[PDB]
């Protein structure tokens, strides 16, 4: 059922997230090629986990932020986005808005951690 | 039911049987010794032990994959050490041989051949006469002779700068794995045992390869132990581990000479010849009283298994190739084949004549042969017989057997087992989000 | 002291969990074999961490759930389980009850995250 | 800007932690050497993450403890440490105080988790 | 022993090859298909 949700709308698909998130980990020339494939799978996995860590979303399939949507990214109604789009269609719709969002998420989490230390410091 | 919830625990001290790759480890201490040049990261002198107070684990030495790994690793190391250095294809030529009789004892009269032949150093169609003595066992008649293996295999010269002298090797577990061992005395090598402890690295075991008699390695804790997979099955070998060594002194009392022959552009062949002084037969001495006492101990233990009201005897093995019928070891760098008929001759010093070969088909395979270069000077060595490999044919008869390289390691690795750590599990308890 | 707790009872052994959890990470043919061993150790480590993440137990050696014990798994008294059993004996006792529990844990965490988003959405 | 903060004081440098923490992950003989380098980078990364997990600092660039400073480690004023030292100078100042601190952090987290279970058990 | 359509297809080809570095070659013959053999009798 790995891509079973691919044709589902975003608000319907985001219930199967466990499956898609889970099935990522599953002596001459072929030996080295197989290792390269295994090392790569691990590296890709860790990069995604590190970003969730940085953004303050570690341990969650869905996480809230404190960074607002900036409109120019997309001006669609949220009911249009969640009910009339699949995640694949959506990714295409905003395929050009990547680090423009990620950098903001990183900045936000760093400020939040500083604020928390300043309060625990009191 | 009690409203207990599933609580998940990580770091749980449990395990399952598993097969993995163990790594070589050694001492901090041999410059061209393949066991030392195999790096074998130095072990930590401090054992962990960690006695497990209530652990009663199940062992089976006859299914120990650690033995299989050691066998495979030895072969691989051996083979890679032969990739460099000289190949001897050019020696597969007609030899003209005489019987070498100008300074011999009579028991050596038929052992050496003079063997003159034509070999070159340049692709100049300019061959030169080279002669080398050879042992009879390496040369087969076609006056004209050929080397014994030129009919079936490639011959590779052992590289003279490389030593195979056994250095005890410890096997160490990879992360996620642990080695468990029995500390019990009088342990079968099979079945459950209490007093199990943990091992990061095994004790060091010297990778000694021999036939019939088990050399060096280690001794039994109290009494000679008899272990077998199927004791009533005459198709199985019986491994007997002594609780005290029998000292054996072996020698090649011939002052030889290494003759360097140019065989190619940067390649040398090592010939032998012009032995200085009397030519004598190689032999082992075995202390006699010790041997007799040792058998008495073995016999007593065999009777516990086969009946204390019967009589058993020891026979001089059986027929077959020298690799099977004689005792084999290679101290000093040369390969010795000795007649154990002088030991296994009884019903309940001993000089054993020996023969030497230079062309060795390592037991593990065919299609290749190794040529052992001659050793300059003389050879003397002392070793500890620590056990036997026996088979059985009212009364009963036992014979020296073995020949399967794995029996020499299985006899040491009967105490260790490899397990995988699986530190995750659940249990019902009081723990609600 | 890695398996020092192996002979201890479950309620006694679960104090050394740090040690068992910690000591998991510690150019021809041997070169490739050693890499295979290292890659594998990493992969095994990550699979366990991913499950703890999925079940909502990330970052903890011991974590509570909201999934009840279902009796048929084991009908032993909790005092029998925690005081008269070692973890090894226990694992054998319930060795046949694995994904039967894990799937429930996965479902629970997903429902909980949805509920949390719906509340933060308010 | 990876080591841009290297010359900054500790209280100034600890704002760029995201960058230093983030840029850790970035067929014959060279094939095997490159894999060894990649496997190692992953192993080093995971060891640091495991320690943060063990100490109760997972998911944070900065985390508070319940283990006090023990004086003999350093008798400098905190204003001297945070304003008149760079992290590199500081690391040298206390370079000989490593597991002496880490073991305490491990013990603390284990006690805290036990206390939390005992309360959730109620 | 041929049909005529096969008349030009096989060559008998005798040659000198050895088994030892004895400068002792032996005659060996093998049939070959015409397509594998090119004229330099
Ligand atoms: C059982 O263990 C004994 C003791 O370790 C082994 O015998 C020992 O073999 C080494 C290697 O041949 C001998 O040392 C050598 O001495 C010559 C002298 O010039 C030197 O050139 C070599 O580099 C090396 O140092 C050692 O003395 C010898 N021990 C005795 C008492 O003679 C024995 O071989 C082992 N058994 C088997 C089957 O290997
Ligand atoms: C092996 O045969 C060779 C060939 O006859 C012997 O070497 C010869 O010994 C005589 C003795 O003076 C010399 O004059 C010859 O020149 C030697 N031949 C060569 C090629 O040098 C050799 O001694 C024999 N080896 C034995 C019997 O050990
Ligand atoms: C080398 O010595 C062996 C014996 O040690 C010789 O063998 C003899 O060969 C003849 C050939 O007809 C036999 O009749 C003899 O009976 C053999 N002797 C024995 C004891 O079996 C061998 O011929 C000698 N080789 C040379 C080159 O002289
Ligand atoms: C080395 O090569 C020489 C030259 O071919 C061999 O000597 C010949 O042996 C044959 C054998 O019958 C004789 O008919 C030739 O007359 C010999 N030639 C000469 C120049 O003597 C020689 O025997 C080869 N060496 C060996 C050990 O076989
Ligand atoms: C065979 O061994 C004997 C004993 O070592 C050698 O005989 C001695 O040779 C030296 C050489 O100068 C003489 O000085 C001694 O007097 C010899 N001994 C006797 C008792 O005469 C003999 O030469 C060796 N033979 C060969 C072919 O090497
Ligand atoms: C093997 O050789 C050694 C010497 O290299 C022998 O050791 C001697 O044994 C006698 C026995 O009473 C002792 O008195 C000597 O002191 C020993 N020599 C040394 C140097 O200690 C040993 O016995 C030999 N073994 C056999 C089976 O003969
Ligand atoms: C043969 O067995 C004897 C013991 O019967 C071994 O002697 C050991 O030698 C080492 C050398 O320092 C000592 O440290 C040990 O304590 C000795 N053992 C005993 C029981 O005293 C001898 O090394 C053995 N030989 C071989 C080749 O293993
Ligand atoms: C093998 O058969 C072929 C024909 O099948 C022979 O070819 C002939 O070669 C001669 C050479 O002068 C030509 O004149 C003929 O016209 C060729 N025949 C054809 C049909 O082209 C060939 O010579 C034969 N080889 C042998 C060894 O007899
Ligand atoms: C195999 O080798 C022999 C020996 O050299 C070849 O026979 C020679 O062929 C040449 C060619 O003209 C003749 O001059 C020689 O007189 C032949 N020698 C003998 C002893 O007959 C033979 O032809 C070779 N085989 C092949 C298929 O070429
Ligand atoms: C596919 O599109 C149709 C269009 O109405 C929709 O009804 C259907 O549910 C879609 N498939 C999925 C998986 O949602
Ligand atoms: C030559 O090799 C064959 C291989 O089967 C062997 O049987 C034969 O005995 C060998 N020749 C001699 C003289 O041993
Ligand atoms: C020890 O070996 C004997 C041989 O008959 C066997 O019967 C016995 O059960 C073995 N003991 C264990 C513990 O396996
Ligand atoms: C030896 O093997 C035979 C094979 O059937 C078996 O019956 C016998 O019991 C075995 N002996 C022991 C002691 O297990
Ligand atoms: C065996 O004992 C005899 C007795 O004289 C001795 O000469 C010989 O050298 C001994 N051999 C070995 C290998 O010790
Ligand atoms: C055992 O001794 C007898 C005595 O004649 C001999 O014939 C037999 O071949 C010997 N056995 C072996 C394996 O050497
Ligand atoms: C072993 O010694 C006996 C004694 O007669 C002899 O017959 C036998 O051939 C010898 N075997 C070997 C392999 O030397
Ligand atoms: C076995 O012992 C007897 C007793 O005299 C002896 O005659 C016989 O030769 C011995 N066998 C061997 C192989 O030495
Ligand atoms: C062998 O003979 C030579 C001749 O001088 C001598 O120097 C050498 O030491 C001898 N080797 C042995 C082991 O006796
Ligand atoms: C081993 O079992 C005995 C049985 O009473 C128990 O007292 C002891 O504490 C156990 N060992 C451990 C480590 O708990
Ligand atoms: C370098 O040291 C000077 C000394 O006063 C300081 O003012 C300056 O800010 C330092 N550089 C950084 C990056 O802080």
């Amino acid at each position: 059922g790995f891509l079973g949700a691919a044709g589902s709308t975003m608000g319907a698909a985001s219930m199967t997230l466990t499956v898609q998130a889970r099935n990522l980990l599953s002596l001459t020339v072929w030996g080295i090629k197989q290792l390269q494939a295994r090392v790569l799978a691990v590296e890709r996995y860790l990069r995604d986990q590190q970003l969730l860590g940085i953004w303050g979303c570690s341990g969650k399939l869905i996480c809230c932020t404190n960074v607002p949507w900036n409109s120019s990214w997309s001006n669609r109604n949220l009911s249009e986005i969640w009910d009339n789009m699949t995640w694949l269609q959506w990714d295409k719709e905003i395929s050009n808005y990547t680090q423009i969002i990620y950098g903001l998420l990183e900045e936000s989490q760093n400020q939040q951690e500083k604020n928390e230390q300043d309060l625990l410091a009191l | 039911a009690e409203n207990l919830w599933v609580t998940v625990y990580y770091g749980v001290p449990v395990w399952k049987d598993a097969e993995t790759t163990l790594f070589c480890a050694s001492d901090a201490k041999k410059k061209h010794n393949v066991w030392a040049t195999h790096c074998c990261v130095p072990t930590d002198p401090n054992p962990q032990e960690i006695h497990l107070e209530n652990v009663t684990e199940e062992f089976n030495m006859w299914k120990n994959n650690m033995v299989e790994q050691m066998h495979t690793d030895i072969i691989s190391l051996w083979d890679q050490s032969l990739k460099p250095c000289v190949k001897l294809t050019p020696l597969c030529v007609t030899l003209q041989c005489t019987n070498v009789t100008n300074n011999i004892t009579d028991d050596m009269r038929g052992e050496l051949k003079n063997c003159s032949f034509n070999m070159t150093t340049e692709l100049r169609d300019k061959k030169q006469k080279v002669y080398s003595l050879f042992y009879r066992l390496d040369v087969v008649q076609i006056k004209e002779y050929r080397l014994i293996n030129c009919n079936t295999s490639a011959i590779t010269q052992a590289c003279p700068k490389v030593s195979f002298e056994p250095i005890p090797i410890h096997y160490c577990a990879p992360a996620g794995f642990a080695i468990l061992k029995c500390k019990d005395k009088k342990f079968n090598g099979t079945g459950p045992c209490p007093s199990v402890s943990t091992v990061q690295c095994t004790h060091g075991i010297k990778p000694v390869v021999s036939t019939q008699l088990l050399l060096n390695g280690s001794l039994a804790e109290e009494e000679v132990m008899i272990r077998s997979e199927n004791i009533t099955n005459n198709a199985k070998n019986i491994l007997v581990q002594f609780n005290t060594p029998v000292q054996i002194n072996c020698t090649r009392p011939n002052n030889n000479t290494r003759k360097s022959i140019r065989i190619g552009p940067g390649q040398w062949f090592y010939a032998t010849g012009d032995i200085i002084g009397d030519i004598r037969q190689a032999h082992c001495n075995v202390s006699k009283a010790t041997w007799n006492e040792t058998l008495g101990k073995v016999v007593k233990q065999l009777r516990k298994h086969f009946g204390n009201n019967t009589i058993i005897r020891f026979a001089n093995s059986s027929g077959g190739d020298l690799e099977v019928t004689t005792h084999s070891f290679n101290c000093g760098g040369e390969f010795f084949y000795c007649n154990t008929s002088g030991l296994f001759n009884s019903t309940w010093s001993i000089t054993l004549p020996c023969r030497i070969k230079q062309i060795i088909n390592m037991w593990q395979r065919i299609g290749q042969a190794m040529y052992a270069p001659p050793i300059q000077g003389v050879i003397r060595c002392v070793s500890n017989i620590t056990g036997l490999i026996l088979t059985r044919d009212t009364t009963e008869t036992f014979r020296p057997g073995g020949g399967d390289m794995r029996d020499n390691w299985r006899s040491e690795l009967y105490k260790y087992k490899v397990v995988k750590i699986e530190p995750l599990g659940v249990a019902p308890t009081r723990c609600k989000r």
